RNA sequence: UCGA
DNA sequence: TGCATCCGTGAGTCGAGGGACCATAACGGACGGGCCTTGTCAAGC
DNA sequence: GCTTGACAAGGCCCGTCCGTTATGGTATAATGGGAGCTGTCACGGATGCA
């Protein structure tokens, strides 16, 4: 299973996550010591959700359960004990793709990575001086120890404030002077022992609270202390602080887990003393040993502890002040601060992304990724070069290709194939036992959680091995203690279990990866992610045979569960019947809109009478074929200039794409309107609103809202809503003509829901929502209208695709059939790439690739080719030379192998019908349709709206924006001769409401006019300098006149 | 991130530089040679002029 | 182009500000014919140091130190003639380039 | 209007006080903020005294008081007697500013906090000593004469001053606490007399200490030549921005979007109301002193928020935005809103090569050119005679008739367009361009200017900008086209060049294949007899070709002078042979072996270069 | 604020508004232009234009009645057709 | 977060 | 009078997306009748 | 070409009605607050510490 770290970081919250938090919350007692509050919180209920899965996402709420606990309320001098269910809180169920649906929109929580807890020594020089050796005692929650180490052998404790001596510390805790130099060498410490005196017991709780809090008491200084490393609720070292703590400074005790061992403080002085002696190892801060991951069940962990202590002052603050008895223990629990705490994780925090569902490959992804941001991880300025580059400790566990470019260049990581998570927070990989030189390929593997650093010898998945006799090579290529080396095949421990552990889920659907560079298969790897899926996918000839793994776990695949019998099987269910209530109903969704505005149709596969097996697909997705994924077509191409269509990055299509509806895809978009309450009056819907004749009243029913199956188009009225208005502010030009033709107006307004600019489609739901019919709506609301649109589209000028090798595109001609070239069976061609972008990137695999599967097109094989060999140059040149000698065998096919050129053909041109002097390599390539389409770049505006404040135009393709202007546009125009062009930019087209009015005019009229006034910029500064206490002003230096200008009145 | 704040601080101390008279009337000379990076040149005096 | 002067006695120029080199000798050559004092050290300012030090206190304000230009400026009672470009965009009028 | 000059300095009190009292007639003057209401919960009308009152700063609707029966555009210029709101614009509501009378005074945090510490320079103290005498945490001495051990300025702890209290010396020591104190210290000045007592201590006894006397004589010098107090550092009367620059709309659910400084203007007069309320009861003196100093942190996070104490927070925990804070960050007014805007008539697309067409030409969409254009089309159509209005013609646009098409393929011609792509690196990445209407929906760039705008095909956008007036289209035109940008502005070398495409379609039509030859060796009759040798089967693109070219400018890879070969006929005629030429010597005729690619190559140039 | 689409048309309609009123009489459109509001920006009843005129009341309401009833009709009035908002 |  | 430590100042440009309680008196808008004020209708001077 | 009595329509004006709103009070005894900062790099002043 490829999701596990969200399946089982769920599965142990609500077994081990929710008990520890509540264990510890209990028992509470009061002021008085009058009653007792304890829960039981092994055996709370999490009763039923309310909704669907499905009708959650409609009606705009979340899959959530109600959680209960039973509590008893005990009090001490009278015998009662009051046993009632109290309701606790909201909490948002994992669904089965292992994804939260919060408040109608599917989300998915990142795996934040950060640093594990426990002592991390390092060698420090501040300056041109002595070596100096500090330390940090690193807690899962609570305060830092951060010992350092001066010159001439003085060690000093700094608990952000100011630094203090080792021995004030370590007699505060209680400890005696021979306690201390028995388990210490003590020669190092007499230096340390001079310069700070000999304090007794209580000599030094006094000296500790003159300087932390700058009168001392005596039982101030073991309050202080006690709370910042030794109260419960306050420190928490955690399961695994305990587990680095006892094998770093290797102790004895363990399973503590609550409270910091004063002995454990002596052995991280122990450690920091003999360090200076040249014996002990500095600890990495980006060894992979060193870093955690946390997960849902860690992070909620957090979320219900600062929620329960919002509940704990609320629970004191009400059984002092009802001083009476005869109280129900239902009214003790307010669940508002602990409801509140769930839904800002689920809906504020930050490490709460918005899913992604363009393809299944992007949602498999997105529940894979390592980021190393969030509220306690890094920050975006505080990332350095260190953090970003590539640890020798990553191999196998973090990918090291797939990663966006850009701003987040190596914070965003990703999870490897065959990694896995542990207990503890360690990432782990999968190794074969090797013994003797022989891989010992029959047991389980060893999963070692990154121990072979120091101890075993690693070898990858590449040595040529026999059939359990012995290793081929003679010098195994290894890595020990993050170096490369070669060593003999008998003296290694260790071998990978597979060529693609290193890369991810999404870098291993690229074929020929060890042909291509590794910046090209970082752009492949993410625009794969963005591929839309298309109305009849297509499995790719060149796959590597992990689309079928992959398309299983992403959820959207409906398997078989009962090795039964297929019963009925039409668009919407599929009815088998198990066998060694028997008749089960598989549900078909058709047409549901995602994330990204794409389909999520299913298509039944099965026929009726059929045996079925556990894992076998019943009905595909919509960018999934049978069995394995497809996210592109198979079509012809070739790698040839034409009349500069392709010069730069540039793609030329033929229209055999366009009417065989290839690269089509369905995109649902969804409008929203809502019938609000105006204090003035009430808004309904109706159908008859003023100034809109029968030209847009043709699709509504008499309520105001449109039917199914209605085509809209650009301009239309999808939900007639109206608004009272109260202005009664005529103006005298409008109050005669007003008074000549009659016709009074209204006092209502047209406010009618509207189809943007360039989009159509057809409405296929018009589900409304309103009040007394069994759902919650918002405040402020009578009648909340949604309606979907779905519309075809087909694939034009504009459009960007990509394949699978990081050759991305945009499309810029779209040729007849007739035009193009044809090979010399009369075969056109559809795509003309441009063979100058391949040698100055390295994408040798897309060559590879296209060569291949056009020795799959004309023999129909549908070859599986795993990436990473075999021997050398007899699997990748004559592997592909080799079939395509196979295809040529044919008695019908003998132009398809030449032996001059052995990878090109002869095409002929279209036009003139002459065939061109040199021979071109032809293939079938597999491209993708990226989501980045050229509806959704267009934008104009001639005048549309303003900004409140600064009353400049706004921005934004939604709400009618403009383009800025900035700073590094005004440099180029007064680097040219642009003065006119500058001042007209800057006054009548921004920030005038004077200027802005006089420039329109004299458009229509004719008649331009010069000297713009003063912008609105301008005087907004100098009103705030004024309110800065800026006497700042403009005057006129005119003849025996110097005189304060007026720019605001 | 670091060319882009350089470009930026090499245009507000050199954004009032106008030519904006004829001629000056100086006397005063700017010597110029071949760059030469040692044993080899990067740019002829023919460049330069 | 700066010039730290010194031992200023008869201009209201106290030593340790940065004029320019060609007013110094602007001053000098116009007191010769009356006869008084004296010297300067040149100095070698940064791209960030000459642009705060200018004759404008917008076009330092709005580059860096907001805070510090305009408390500056208000203390010794700082004038702008809108001499140069990024001061006419800020107003709305033409560039004299 | 027009001005000359912009002068800043220090805001007297008796300054702030003029923007904030305005003339109405009446007895008083109503122009001071005394309540932190903004508005009513019930209607959304204001308050007769607050932040956002229209006594104080205007009308809200145009035209129409507070209380009532002044809502007709009749009444211009007059005072409503029952109300007091002037029936005028709404327009004047952020151009009018008031104040806030204080009840202790308050240093402001840019001279007392910054650098360097100017309010610490005049005074002749210490940046911690200042420090503990504002904000109430020790005391200092105004009068130490006729005193045992007293100095002047000299610090006092709490502990200190009680001490002083149980002896009386015998006569009158005045010390001081807060802001009060310092405001004294300021008043008491001889920033005259301190002028001449620095000087003679420059000269005399310099020492290291020498630039402390030149630095704080710079800070005096400047309070005598601008004429200005050494006590206006301190406020005594806060401004009052305009109600429009800090807005406060209603949503759509019912919730009022406010700024943060309506909650750092409130916190002043909250504030300041209650210091008025513990000096009029005749509070305990602990009581008072806790209130002047929460007073002094009032307006120093009201200006610069996070200056010198904590950053204040509201309801969300972020940070609250001061007044300092909106001017000098990235996203201040001055990067944000002063030198960078956002300009109307503009647009932006994605952009695909155009071969087949010229430089200065660019591609440009029917959907995006009649939103561009559109007060262009409007003004045809009503002068065609179409149309008679704006109603008209608009209704006459969305509608889709092709008749609007053929008005705006009669606009658009030499009419220049400015392309622009982001991020502009150098001058060139603006160009004008004179589009035409072109079937799809992405711009039509030319591939020639490809290495100016540095764009590639694989997802650019670039915006697009209409200029108005007709200066800017005379700019754009001589100044801005693309043909007249062929050299960089950096070095003198042309960027206007084939780069990719065109040079591997050079690098093959001269080149030499030694395989396909089909007829080398053959003497043609000048450049036009192997033209018309090319468009039949006679001669290949590599053939070794003679040609008879007269001329003899003719450059080639490792040229040579010497003549191998010499041959000589009858008649004493000698032929002078060469690696590539062939000269008849007494110049009669001249051989040029080539290859007919060299021809069709040399003959664009022909065509190009001559007119 | 209201968008300058609608601020320009405004000062439009004041060109073809009193287009209108120039072919009418120079008594005629002095009724219209005081009654509404016209070239004074305030608005004035009927009794005020009957103590400037020597004429007494109910004929500033007929004539009134006989300046709205000649624009109805469809004569030198093609102009005021499409402002029907 | 994602494109250049 | 020179050497450490701390605090304040900067760190690319565009675009898309999503997102406690109660008692009592003062204050003010709403409702209703009276009073001119204003618009309209049919003949008659 | 204008003029006069008649018939309602409606805006202010001035009373009271009751919801709304500002103000003061309650008597066992109660007596110093929480919530993060701890992985950025470079330069320029300003203390302060010998
Ligand atoms: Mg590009
Ligand atoms: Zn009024």
């Amino acid at each position: 299973d490829l999701i596990e770290i969200q399946h089982a970081s769920f599965h142990w919250f609500l077994e081990e996550g929710l008990i520890e938090e509540l264990n510890s919350f209990s028992p509470i007692s009061d002021y008085t010591g009058k009653l007792e509050l304890h829960f039981l919180g092994k055996d709370y209920k999490l009763k039923q959700p309310k909704y669907d899965v499905d009708e959650s996402k409609r009606r705009d709420a979340s899959y959530s359960v109600q959680m209960y606990v039973p509590t008893r309320l005990i009090n001490k001098e009278t015998g009662e004990i009051k046993e009632q269910e109290v309701f606790i809180g909201d909490l948002p169920l994992m669904t089965e793709r292992g994804t939260f649906i919060i408040n109608g929109a599917e989300r998915v929580i990142v795996n934040q990575i950060v640093r594990s807890p426990g002592v991390y020594y390092k060698k420090e020089l501040d300056k041109n001086g002595r070596r100096t050796y500090s330390a940090s005692l690193i807690p899962n929650r609570g305060a830092w120890l951060k010992f350092e180490t001066d010159k001439n052998g003085l060690v000093y404790v700094r608990i952000k404030t100011r630094k203090l001596s080792a021995q004030v510390l370590l007699k505060a805790i209680g400890l005696s002077d021979n306690e201390i130099l028995d388990s210490l060498h003590p020669e190092f410490y007499q230096k340390t022992l001079d310069k700070e005196g000999n304090p007794t017991e209580e000599e030094a709780l006094v000296e500790l609270y003159k300087k932390l809090r700058p009168p001392p008491t005596v039982s101030g200084g073991q309050q202080l202390l006690e709370s910042r490393f030794f109260d419960p609720k306050r420190y928490d070292l955690g399961r695994v602080g305990r587990y680095k703590l006892n094998k770093k400074l290797r102790l004895n005790e363990a399973d503590t887990t609550r409270v910091l061992t004063p002995q454990d403080i002596l052995a991280a002085i122990n450690y920091l003393i003999n360090l200076e002696f040249d014996v002990g190892t500095t600890d990495d801060i980006d060894h992979l040993g060193n870093r955690r991951v946390r997960s849902v069940g860690e992070l909620l962990q957090n979320q219900i502890r600062v929620g329960l202590n919002r509940l704990e002052r609320i629970i004191r603050e009400r059984m002092t002040v009802s001083e009476s008895d005869a109280l129900t223990p239902a009214s003790l629990v307010n669940p508002k601060p602990l409801v509140a705490a769930i839904k800002e994780f689920f809906g504020s925090s930050q490490l709460s992304q918005f899913m992604d569902q363009t393809n299944p490959l992007a949602e498999l992804t997105h529940k894979r990724r390592i980021s190393a941001l969030g509220p306690g991880g890094l920050t975006r300025e505080r990332a350095g070069f260190a953090v970003r580059d590539i640890h020798p400790s990553h191999h196998g566990r973090i990918c090291p290709v797939e990663t966006p470019e850009g701003p987040n260049a190596g914070l965003i990581g990703s999870l490897a194939t065959c990694a896995r998570v542990n207990d503890y927070g360690f990432i782990e990989t999968p190794y074969f036992r090797v013994e003797s030189g022989r891989v010992r390929k029959d047991l389980d593997p060893v999963y070692l959680t990154a121990d072979e650093e120091d101890d075993m010898r690693v070898a990858p998945g590449d040595i040529p091995t026999d059939e359990e006799g012995n290793i081929i090579g003679e010098s195994v290529p290894i890595r020990y203690r993050q170096e490369f080396s070669t060593t003999s095949p008998e003296q290694v421990d260790y071998v990978a279990v597979s060529p693609v552990q290193i890369i991810s889920v999404a870098t291993s659907m690229i074929p020929f990866l060890e042909h291509d560079d590794a910046n090209r298969a970082l752009m492949g790897s993410n625009m794969q992610r963005q591929a839309v899926p298309l109305l009849r996918p297509e499995r790719p000839l060149v796959g590597t045979g992990l689309e079928a793994q992959a398309a299983r776990d992403s959820g959207m695949v409906i398997v078989s569960r009962t090795h039964g019998i297929v019963t009925y099987v039409d668009a919407t269910e599929i009815r088998v019947q198990p066998h060694s209530g028997e008749e089960i109903v598989y549900p078909i969704q058709k047409y549901q809109r995602s994330n990204q505005d794409t389909c999520l149709n299913q298509r039944p596969l099965v026929y009726a009478g059929e045996d079925v097996v556990p894992g076998q697909v019943l009905a595909d997705g919509s960018a999934t074929e049978g069995g394995e994924l497809a996210l592109g077509q198979n079509i012809l191409v070739a790698y040839m200039p034409w009349e500069g269509y392709n010069y730069e990055d540039a793609i030329l299509i033929s229209e055999r794409l366009v009417y065989d509806d290839v690269y089509t895809s369905i995109h649902i978009e969804k409008f929203e309107i809502e019938a609000r309450q105006t204090k003035l009056g009430p808004e309904e819907i109706t159908r008859e609103i003023p100034n809109v004749g029968e030209d847009a009243l043709r699709n509504l029913d008499e309520h105001g809202i449109i039917r199914i199956g209605a085509w809209v188009e650009s301009g239309d009225i999808l939900v007639g809503k109206v608004t009272p208005k109260g202005e009664a502010d005529q103006p005298p030009e409008e109050k005669l003509l007003r008074a000549i033709f009659g016709e009074k107006a209204r006092d209502v307004r047209d406010n009618s829901l509207r189809v943007p600019n360039g989009e159509k489609g057809r409405v296929v739901d018009v589900r409304v929502f309103t009040r007394e019919k069994g759902d919650e709506l918002p405040p402020g609301a009578n009648m909340v209208v949604r309606i979907y649109v779905a519309q075809k589209r087909k694939i034009q000028v504009g459009d960007k695709m990509a394949g699978r090798h990081g050759n991305k595109g945009i499309i810029s001609r779209i040729l007849p059939i007739e035009d193009m070239p044809y090979l010399p069976d009369g075969r056109p061609i559809d795509i003309a790439l441009n063979p100058l972008g391949v040698p100055s990137r390295m994408n040798v695999g897309q060559v590879f690739e296209c060569l291949l599967g056009w020795a799959g097109e004309n023999l129909g094989v549908r070859f599986k080719i795993t990436p990473f060999d075999m021997y050398g140059e007899e699997a990748s040149r004559d592997t592909v030379h080799g079939l395509l000698e196979e295809a040529s065998q044919r008695p019908n096919k003998d132009w398809v192998f030449n032996e001059n050129h052995p990878g090109k053909i002869q095409v002929f041109d279209g036009r003139t019908g002459e065939p061109f002097d040199r021979p071109i390599t032809v293939g079938q390539a597999y491209m993708l349709k990226l989501v980045h389409l050229v509806d959704d770049k267009i934008h104009a505006r001639s005048t549309g709206p303003y900004s409140l404040v600064t009353q400049q135009p706004l921005g934004g393709k939604a709400q009618q924006g403009g383009q800025r202007f900035g700073e590094m546009e005004v440099w180029a125009l007064e680097a040219y001769g642009a003065a006119y062009i500058l001042q007209e930019l800057l006054t009548v087209k921004s920030d005038d409401m004077q200027g802005r009015n006089e420039a329109l005019n004299a458009i229509v009229k004719g008649k331009s006019i010069p000297r713009p006034g003063t912008p609105e910029s301008f005087k907004v500064l100098m009103r705030e300098l004024q309110s800065l206490g800026l006497d700042i002003a403009a005057h006129k230096v005119q003849l025996s006149e110097d005189g304060e200008s007026a720019d605001a009145e | 991130a670091d060319s882009g704040y350089l470009t930026r601080r090499l245009v507000d101390v050199s954004q009032d530089v106008i030519v904006r008279e004829q001629d000056c009337g100086t006397e005063r000379s700017l010597r110029v040679t071949a760059m030469t990076d040692g044993d080899q040149v990067k740019i002829s005096l023919a460049d330069r002029l | 182009a700066k010039v730290r002067i010194d031992d200023g006695g008869d201009t209201t120029m106290l030593p340790g500000e940065l004029v320019e080199l060609r007013q110094v000798e602007q001053v000098n050559e116009a007191m010769g014919i009356t006869g008084s004092a004296a010297r300067y050290t040149p100095v070698l300012l940064g791209i960030t140091k000459a642009s705060l030090n200018t004759d404008s206190f917008i076009s330092a304000a709005s580059f860096q130190e907001t805070t510090r230009v305009l408390t500056e400026a208000a203390i010794e009672g700082k004038s702008d003639w809108l001499r140069g470009l990024k001061e006419n965009v800020i107003i709305g009028r033409l560039i004299p380039a | 209007p027009r001005f000359d000059y912009v002068k800043i300095a220090i805001a007297s009190p008796e300054r702030i006080r003029q923007w904030g009292e305005r003339t109405l007639p009446n007895g008083t003057v109503v122009g001071e903020v005394t309540k932190p209401e903004t508005i009513n919960y019930r209607t959304l009308k204001p308050e007769m005294d607050g932040l956002f009152c229209e006594k104080i700063f205007g009308p809200s609707k145009d035209w129409e008081c507070w209380c009532g029966k002044y809502k007709r555009v009749r009444h211009r210029g007059i005072v409503c007697e029952r109300c007091g709101v002037e029936v005028t614009e709404s327009r004047v509501r952020r151009h009018r500013m008031g104040y806030i009378k204080l009840a202790a005074p308050v240093t402001h945090v840019w001279y007392l906090k910054g650098i360097p510490s100017y309010l610490s320079i005049l005074l002749d103290m210490a940046l911690r000593d200042v420090e503990q005498i504002v904000y109430f945490n020790a005391y200092v001495v105004l009068n130490p004469g006729n005193a045992s051990n007293l100095q002047y300025k000299q610090l006092l702890t709490e502990d200190q001053w009680v001490e002083i209290e149980d002896q009386i010396e015998l006569e009158g020591i005045e010390v001081g606490i807060g802001a009060e104190a310092v405001q004294r210290l300021l008043a008491e000045l001889q920033l005259e007399e301190v002028a001449e007592k620095l000087r003679e201590e420059i000269l005399a006894s310099k020492g290291q200490k020498r630039a402390k006397l030149i630095k704080r004589l710079r800070v005096i010098d400047n309070f005598i030549a601008t004429h200005s107090q050494a006590e206006w550092m301190t406020l005594d009367v806060i401004p009052v921005i305009p109600p429009d620059l800090r807005p406060m709309v209603q949503l759509d659910g019912g919730r009022f979007a406010t700024s943060d400084l309506n909650d750092l203007y409130r916190r002043v007069i909250n504030r300041n109301n209650r210091l008025a309320r513990l000096q009029e009861i005749l509070a305990p003196e602990i009581i008072v002193r806790n209130e002047k100093r929460m007073l002094q942190e009032a307006v120093d996070a009201l200006i610069d928020n996070g200056r010198r104490g904590r950053t204040v927070v509201g309801a969300n925990n972020r940070a609250l935005k001061s007044l300092s804070d909106i001017i000098e960050g990235k996203q201040g007014r001055f990067r944000q809103n002063l030198l960078g805007k956002r300009v109307d008539y503009s647009g932006r697309s994605v952009i695909v090569v155009g071969p087949n067409l010229k430089i200065y030409q660019c591609g440009l969409p029917r959907e995006m050119a009649i939103e561009l254009f559109q007060p262009f089309v409007i003004h045809r159509l009503i002068k065609l005679g179409i149309v008679n209005n704006i109603k008209a013609a608009k209704k006459l646009i969305l509608k889709g008739d092709p008749q609007i098409w053929s008005v705006l393929e009669e606009v658009i011609t030499g009419h220049p367009v400015m392309l622009n792509r982001a991020p502009t690196l150098h001058r060139l990445g603006i160009q004008a361009f004179e589009p035409i209407l072109v079937e799809g929906r992405a711009i039509q760039l030319h591939p020639l200017v490809c290495p100016a705008f540095n764009a590639d095909f694989d997802g650019d956008q670039m915006a697009v900008h209409v200029p108005l007036s007709l200066e800017a289209q005379c700019e754009a035109r001589l100044l801005m086209l693309a043909c007249h940008n062929v050299l960089s502005p950096a070095t003198g070398k042309p960027i206007v060049a084939p780069s990719q495409d065109m040079v591997l379609g050079c690098y093959y039509l001269t080149a030499e294949n030694p395989n396909a030859q089909k007829g080398a060796g053959r003497y043609f009759a000048g450049i036009e007899d192997a033209l018309r040798a090319y468009d039949h089967g006679q001669v290949d693109l590599h053939s070794q070709i003679w040609i008879r070219h007269l001329d003899e400018d003719v450059v080639t890879e490792k040229p040579d002078t010497e003549v191998i070969k010499t041959e000589d006929l009858g008649d004493g005629t000698v032929m002078k042979y060469y690696r590539e030429r062939k000269i008849r010597e007494g110049i009669i005729t001249q051989y040029i072996q080539t290859t007919p690619g060299r021809i069709i190559y040399n003959k664009t140039i022909a065509e190009a270069l001559v007119f | 604020g209201e968008t300058p689409e609608d601020e320009v048309s405004k000062n439009l309609l004041r060109e073809d508004l009193e287009n209108v009123l120039d072919t009418l009489s120079p008594r005629e459109r002095d009724v219209l232009r005081l009654r509404y509001g016209l070239d004074d920006g305030r608005m004035k009843t009927l009794e005020e234009i009957g103590q400037i005129f020597n004429v007494t009341r109910e004929r500033i309401r007929q004539i009134e009645a006989k300046a709205l009833r000649k624009l109805r009709h469809p004569n030198r009035n093609s102009i005021l057709k499409e402002y029907i908002r």
